[PDB]
């Protein structure tokens, strides 16, 4: 897949010839209740970040791009990616770095009197130019140099960010409604409670912990030895929907206490009807758009392309490791082209560009993975699950009575479950656990039995340094430099590590498919 | 659109068609150059 | 141990020669941090039942016996039983059936206008006559007729009762402080809050759940492969004190929310100094005690003896099973003599008579158990832990400033931990889990590989009906007939089970030391 | 004891020693009877 042919669009055609022969199985293989449970899981796992990022974007951009634009863009891009992409298991959605770039670009446009939405239109115009030239010259062949080192650093860091944000949301809930001796019994509720309320933070913590506990217990019950095997596996596959339903009913039967619920817009309309329409004029909405910003948009477009490229390509690498039993192939050239082109086209309509998010795609792949008698057996590689997820995300506006009764705390527990379960296949997470284990308890794996224990701990500590450096950069105003610092791990692995490690040590520690050299 | 928009000579489909044509011309020029290189 | 020697006081003599030779090891074997952790555990595990039952007894008898009398009696009898008893691991304390008898006798005395505390004095006087005759004729040899059947039924039922009451206390906390939109912010707090308060019920639930979670996680960490082994075992042994400390600190740092605390009396004084003193006249306090009630007190003395004998002897059977690796021996004749004689003596001082309770003694035995590399290796058998527990219960009145900062919810979590960890060695509970497993996952044990699966499930279902009948009897005004209904299980095993089960099946299902017939 | 209590002929140690003496006599008599049985 990563071979450089030398033919124009050669990788794109081979990606088209690799996956599209399997198109018939991509519909038939989804005829199992495990796929339906995965659909229910990924619907919330994609809808809640969409709503949160849409609200944040609307607040930070004066509703030029809000919840409705993000929902519609997510639905349309997910549908078109599932129906056409070479790796349907990816989930296309908005991410944190994209939000940071949106804030930076809105600040820059507010400084220089530029129209934000038109600048985004021109950035999306320059996005399509870059990805086409990249696919033409097979620029997606450089992803063969992202070894398990960078993949696991990126995945572990993103999982830690997800867990940290999940806990910080509960911290914010406890800050909004602190535990007091006395409260005001008549506090305005519209739009949100203007003052602290009793029993709110504690019930939110209870619901979040209960959802996480039920999800983990049902995940254990899946591998357990209780009940008939078919019924047990059916119930275990539906662990997240069962936990969500249980905690939603629990909160529903407590009428008096206020808990924050899911909020969806009234209709499929623009978030600011006085700012923009559905189509944004490239020459300007109110004022004549400057000619120089049409050419000056290339550099922000370059940064956006770098962000989306790194995110989507590393996500494709992670979800398509050979050890996950992916026997249907993944197309690096086709998926990048579809994602960046859809982002550029959606820019023309004032809608966000999206990327293959790591946590959502990993959770989708995990929910579609069948376990043998501890051992990965097969993966439900099909297009129906992502298509139904995107359709439901689009229909979220229509199903407000169902969503209005779902507390955010339940979804916080689901987020924590996703974050802790995304650490399964990471060898960096395994080698971090070996820091707190005596050497006699280490499992029999190639990086243990052919590398000295202190050498392995030094190798893990070097990655921990990289994780700390990346985490500090995230919490700084220069958090858009994360892709370049992440790329800087590749010279570290392929240049500096051979200066202090032997070939057999690096082969055991940094292996393409967990092989003993 | 929404509210009151500044009147332009080119409508939105016309201007986006012109932009796509210029982009296609640039990409075609680059591809023709790349075809020229690595042969002579 | 349970053989009949045929000599007067023969059983008592053999018990002293069996255990008292180990008296030097009974002090030296306690020089280990696991013993100190067991002391800290069983201190709360015995103090909280003391305070709760003393408060209830004072409520139900107008403080003729209350918290202080129960605390003093528990401390003194525990000290004496630890220094002189043949099974030091038992925890001597008040129990539910004794409280039921106290209420019934108080109602009887109030109906007849008799002095309740003097009637207790005369019952205790008749108690010493019975126990002296029983030990003289070796009446404790009938213990050998109570097999694993009755022992496991009684233990499983008592653990279920403990878990049920631990949850019903939290339910009562929720009932007295319901979740409401409006609370009266000025509610009198002395002596207890007279109206609902915010955040109390949910914080109590959070504290109980967190205590249980930390206890279970530290128990898992004990058997894990993390940390240096000595440090790992030191942390795991102190798991319950660490959980108590963590949750107590968590509640301590939450100043505004009210949680109910441990409340000991102000000092060592009788609960109602307007009614009786420390010494009760056998002839009467206010009126001349009737002559006929002195002779008629034998029947309540018989009932009390039946209750104490059954509970204490079955507890001694449970804690000294051969699979628990007790290599020091236990005396049934000496322990019954000490317990019932001390109870009769304590009746004179207006103090409760106690019993060897199942849950506390099993928890004390488990806290002193050393697990090998799954397999029980040895038990820290010593008299120091029980002596220190009794001393601390006696000093509980003086250490009010430390005890008053410990919430009841933390203790509820600890009691849930005790209940779930007291079901481990019961083979009835192990067979109940086999009702929900496929037969291919049943373990390779004699009662599975020699009895048909449907036969084994029938045998488990017969014991379940006994549990349901015993649970029904507990919830009726005739709850003091429970020992007789439990005694009726002995003919069921020895008469009716041979009518439906083969000899090999009966031997494997009801085995004294878990052997293959 | 506590408060005002009726005065009996025997104090608490006296009556409790009488009760213990009667109890010991009964126990000894029962042991003597049991020893007399099982032999003749
Ligand atoms: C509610 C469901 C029905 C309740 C009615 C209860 C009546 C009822 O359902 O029993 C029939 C069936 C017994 O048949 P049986 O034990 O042979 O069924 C085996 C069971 O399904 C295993 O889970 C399978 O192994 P795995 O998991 O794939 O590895 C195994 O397949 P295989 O590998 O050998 O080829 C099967 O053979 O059930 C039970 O399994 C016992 C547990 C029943 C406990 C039910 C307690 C509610
Ligand atoms: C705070 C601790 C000190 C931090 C400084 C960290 C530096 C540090 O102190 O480690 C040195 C020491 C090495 O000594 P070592 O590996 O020989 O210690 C073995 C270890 O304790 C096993 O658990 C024991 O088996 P078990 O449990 O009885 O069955 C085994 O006993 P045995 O059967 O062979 O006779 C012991 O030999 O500890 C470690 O194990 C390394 C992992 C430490 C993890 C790093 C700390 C989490
Ligand atoms: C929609 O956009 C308009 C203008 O882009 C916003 O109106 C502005 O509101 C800010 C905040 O007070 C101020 O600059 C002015 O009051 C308005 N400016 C102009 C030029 O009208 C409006 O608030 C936006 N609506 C929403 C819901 O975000
Ligand atoms: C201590 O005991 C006395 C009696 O000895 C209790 O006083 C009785 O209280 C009940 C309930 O009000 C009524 O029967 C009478 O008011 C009292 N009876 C007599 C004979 O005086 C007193 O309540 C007890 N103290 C506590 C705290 O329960
Ligand atoms: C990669 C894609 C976006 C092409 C790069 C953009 C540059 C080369 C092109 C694309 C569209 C072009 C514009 C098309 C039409 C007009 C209107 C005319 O009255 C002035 C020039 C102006 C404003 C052009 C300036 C140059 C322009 C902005
Ligand atoms: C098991 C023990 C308590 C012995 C059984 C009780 C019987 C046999 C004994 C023990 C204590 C005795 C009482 C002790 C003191 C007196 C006061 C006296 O003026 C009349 C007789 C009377 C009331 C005795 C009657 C008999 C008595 C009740």
């Amino acid at each position: 897949p990563l071979q450089q042919t030398g033919q124009l669009f050669g990788g794109l055609v081979r990606d088209i010839r690799r996956r599209y022969p399997y198109y018939l199985s991509d519909i038939t293989d989804a005829f199992s209740p495990q796929v339906l449970a995965a659909v229910i899981f990924i619907y919330f796992a994609a809808l809640s970040p969409a709503i949160t990022f849409g609200g944040l974007l609307g607040e930070k951009t004066r509703n030029q791009m809000g919840v409705s634009e993000l929902l519609i863009s997510t639905a349309v891009q997910g549908i078109l990616f599932a129906l056409l992409g070479a790796q349907p298991l990816l989930v296309v959605g908005f991410s944190g770095p994209l939000l940071v770039f949106e804030e930076a670009f809105f600040s820059f446009c507010e400084t220089n009197g530029l129209e934000y939405i038109v600048g985004r239109v021109w950035i999306g115009f320059w996005l399509i130019l870059l990805v086409v030239l990249v696919v033409a010259f097979e620029g997606s062949f450089l992803v063969r140099f992202i070894s398990r080192y960078t993949q696991e650093i990126f995945s572990f860091l993103i999982s830690l960010i997800f867990i940290y944000e999940t806990f910080s949301k509960l911290i914010k809930i406890f800050q909004d409604h602190p535990l007091q001796k006395t409260y005001n019994y008549n506090v305005l509720m519209v739009p949100k409670p203007q003052g602290p309320l009793p029993n709110t933070a504690l019930l939110s913590l209870v619901l979040m912990a209960g959802t996480f506990f039920f999800a983990m217990m049902l995940r254990k019950f899946k591998n357990s030895s209780y009940f008939p095997g078919k019924l047990r596996r059916v119930i275990g596959d539906f662990g997240v929907p069962i936990s969500i339903l249980i905690m939603v009913l629990v909160d529903f039967f407590i009428q008096d206490t206020y808990t924050q619920k899911l909020s969806v817009p009234d209709g499929f309309k623009v978030s600011n009807s006085s700012a923009r329409g559905w189509v944004i004029h490239p020459l300007g909405l109110r004022s004549e758009f400057p000619i120089w910003m049409m050419f000056a948009s290339a550099l922000p477009a370059l940064l956006v392309f770098i962000l989306i490229f790194l995110e989507s390509q590393i996500t494709t690498l992670i979800v398509s490791k050979p050890e996950r039993k992916m026997v249907k192939g993944s197309g690096f050239h086709l998926d990048l082209l579809l994602v960046v082109g859809m982002g550029g086209v959606a820019a023309l309509f004032g809608m966000p560009w999206l990327s293959a998010t790591t946590v959502r795609s990993v959770t989708h792949a995990n929910a579609l993975t069948v376990m043998g008698k501890a051992q990965i057996q097969e993966v439900k590689e099909q297009r129906i699950s992502g298509l139904l997820v995107a359709v439901l995300v689009g229909l979220s506006i229509l199903m407000e009575p169902i969503l209005s009764r779902i507390p955010l705390a339940v979804l916080f527990g689901i987020f924590l479950y996703m974050g802790v379960t995304s650490l399964s296949g990471i060898q960096l997470f395994d080698r971090i656990l070996l820091l707190f284990k005596p050497p006699k308890y280490h499992p029999d794996v190639p990086y243990v039995k052919r590398v000295k224990t202190w050498r392995m701990h030094l190798f893990t500590g070097i990655q921990i340094i990289c994780l700390a450096v990346l985490w500090v950069v995230k919490s700084t105003p220069a958090s858009l430099a994360l892709p370049f610092v992440l790329i800087l791990t590749v010279p570290l692995r392929r240049v500096l590590l051979p200066l202090i490690f032997r070939n057999v040590e690096l082969q055991c520690l940094d292996a393409d498919d967990a092989k003993a050299t | 659109g929404e509210r009151v928009q500044l009147a332009h000579h080119f409508s939105e489909p016309e201007i986006t068609l012109i932009i796509f044509g210029v982009m296609a011309g640039v990409i075609g020029t680059i591809l023709l150059i790349s075809y020229g290189i690595r042969r002579l």
